């Protein structure tokens, strides 16, 4: 199992020097589309989105704010992107970290667990950087203790999201189909689907006699979403006819190891 | 003083003078309208001493700030000139009214965009 | 007699120290000398005051604005799990949203009526507030 996570997108804009009104937050639970706000209201995809709609709200204005002491281009759009995404693992520990970008690049990251900032190498992306950290030492109270809130904030916001059980991490478990074809010069060739599956993690290979043939052998499906929120993939090998009954797919997903025999 | 005052039942009370926030957002106009309704007026900075709590607001909020054409100065609602050494202005939106933010800093907004905002009555 | 808000309709606030602020028969003050729990404890009680308390969200509705964190007057009792006041008050059932952020027996007041907890011994910024009599 994948850890539980938790994302806030925030993003603001710039026309030709002038800080825009809008601004928009997407956030995502366990890698799901589960909010979008912009500064009137969040919306799902009740009105118990008051709690997230008066927090991030405030964060769109500090952005605003923030992205009015940056005046390096006053031609041409520009956004600036605030981006803090937290984790809970299956052995209890946690992970949360900060990233800010600028016209889609990053500029500054802040690993929440360490207490440690992190920039690029690159000229830009340092004036970026100290443009910002200045503004939060000019007495904007961005104390020590503001970024321990945030990281707990995120925890506590996943563990509440957990708690009303609204995304479930539930297996689906594979619907698999061997199946024949190009019967041609005393060869045949035998495929293997696996359809309908969550989690996306699989193991799918022919064996001749109980042993794994060579990844080269053997043809390869990539692993295509269903478009349900489930995956499919397949694998192929070419055998000599009469040798079917010797050929067997085996494949383990979620702990459940099964063997599909060549139909005869 | 051991009293703080005269103010509004129900208004913020700091060295005598009468402050409220309002969080329904409005332009600077209708912000304007409803300050004097309540016999104040938007936010008027005049002192670091005497108004040294706006050190611990959060956000920004309409003040009673406004720019206008072939002035280049800034002047409050009353016809007042600013201070000198009260407020650092920053260009944040293109517009002719400006949003008060900690510490003592005054953002540059479109005067028709919606914001929360800060009424003052003057003791004088 | 209805809300009018004219000069015949004005009041003083009730007595408090000097230069704190007054509303809604509450006096606050902000200190910005960094203290741990204990030292701030002490120095409201110096003043014949004591540590922010939060009983009421329409009677402190000023807390909405407060910019950072500040020591209030909560403080962990250790045989249940619950949290209490200076003065022997319960904590309010829907009053503040509590954040396990470090491990102590203290809290921080932050905008909007959130607490954090935090070590009693890491010094901060703190409210005093006293009730109008």
């Amino acid at each position: 199992m994948e850890p539980h996570s938790l994302r806030y997108n925030l993003t603001v804009l710039m026309w030709d020097g002038s800080v825009q009104s809008g601004f928009l937050t997407e956030v995502h639970l366990d890698g799901q589309p589960f909010l979008r706000c912009d500064r009137q209201k969040c919306r799902a995809k009740n009105k118990t989105w008051d709690r997230e709609t008066r927090d991030l709200t405030g964060n769109g204005k500090d952005l605003r704010m923030t992205l009015a002491h940056i005046k390096d281009q006053k031609e041409g759009l520009h956004s600036l992107q605030e981006i803090r995404v937290c984790e809970i693992h299956e052995d209890n520990s946690t992970r949360s970290s900060i990233h800010f970008y600028y016209d889609g690049e990053l500029f500054l990251s802040g690993n929440l667990e360490t207490k440690e900032w992190t920039m690029p190498q690159s000229s830009r992306a340092q004036t970026l950087a100290m443009n910002v950290r200045n503004f939060w030492k000019e007495d904007a109270m961005k104390t020590k203790t503001h970024w321990h809130a945030m990281h707990a904030d995120c925890l506590q916001e996943l563990r509440r999201y957990l708690k009303s059980g609204v995304v479930l991490r539930r297996t689906v478990p594979p619907m698999v189909n061997v199946t024949r074809s190009e019967a041609s010069e005393g060869n045949i060739t035998v495929t293997c689907r696996a359809s309908g599956f969550y989690p996306w993690n699989i193991t799918l290979s022919w064996r001749q006699d109980g042993v794994s043939l060579s990844h080269d052998t053997q043809q390869w499906g990539d692993v295509l979403p269903d478009g349900n929120g489930t995956y499919q993939t397949w694998v192929a090998t070419r055998i000599c006819q009469g040798e079917e009954q010797r050929f067997t797919c085996y494949m383990e997903h979620s702990g459940n190891h099964s063997t599909h025999p060549v139909p005869s | 003083e051991s009293y703080c005052g005269p103010c509004p039942k129900n208004w913020i009370c700091y060295k005598n003078n009468c402050y409220q926030f309002f969080d329904e957002s409005k332009n600077w106009y209708e912000s304007q309208a409803s300050c004097m309704s309540q016999n104040a007026s938007l936010l008027k900075v005049y002192s670091k001493e005497d108004q040294d709590l706006l050190k611990l607001v959060k956000s920004y909020h309409w003040m009673g700030l406004v720019h206008i054409p072939t002035n280049g100065s800034w002047q409050w609602e009353d016809g007042s000139i600013l201070s000198p050494n009260l407020l650092t202005i920053i260009e944040m939106q293109k517009g002719d009214c400006a949003l008060y933010a900690s510490s003592f800093k005054g953002y540059i907004e479109n005067c028709s965009t919606p914001n929360t905002y800060i009424c003052m009555q003057r003791t004088v």
